[PDB]
């Protein structure tokens, strides 16, 4: 009335959950790059000679 | 690939368990004289301890015991969740069952 060895399990069964990767598609930054600094437009020298 | 319809017909209550044993120092070479005893926690109103259970073998040479409880409880049997399952090769459905692991210990008293 005891308890026994039964037999060998024949395999063994591990679960894990695991969602999926997406799209790939590297939105590198918001407003990107080195933006390069700029001339103002038309300017006019803001100086002259005497005479 | 070979595959198995899964049906958990599981415990009623859930009181009933199945129950699993690893030993600490290996496999037994003669796991058929080996007479195992379950014991139960008889106090039955304390939640804590009325899961507390003791798995002992006696063999021949030595006493081996496990424990649901204490250190001797290990992590593997919260974090994680055991089970058995019962494959009818005919049918292709899988039984699944609720199994309690108990990791077996040698039995020694000063």
């Amino acid at each position: 009335g005891g308890l026994t060895c039964a037999s060998a399990p024949q395999g063994t069964l591990r679960i894990l959950e695991g969602p999926q990767q997406s799209l790939s598609g590297s939105p590198l930054q918001p407003i990107p790059a080195s933006p390069p600094p700029q001339i103002p437009p038309g300017l006019r020298p803001r100086f002259c000679a005497f005479g | 690939l070979p595959s198995a319809r899964w049906q958990y017909c599981g415990a009623p209550d859930g009181s009933q368990r199945a129950v699993l044993v690893q030993f600490s120092n290996g496999k037994l070479q003669s796991p058929g004289n080996m007479r195992f005893t379950l014991y139960e926690n008889k106090d039955s109103t304390n939640p804590r301890k009325r899961n507390q259970r003791i798995l002992a073998a006696e063999t021949d040479r030595l006493s081996y015991v496990g424990n649901n409880f204490g250190t001797g409880a290990l992590k593997c049997n919260t974090l994680c969740r055991h089970f058995v399952g019962i494959l009818n090769k005919t049918s292709g459905q899988m039984e699944v069952y609720d199994a309690e692991l108990f990791n077996m210990q040698p039995l020694f008293s000063d």
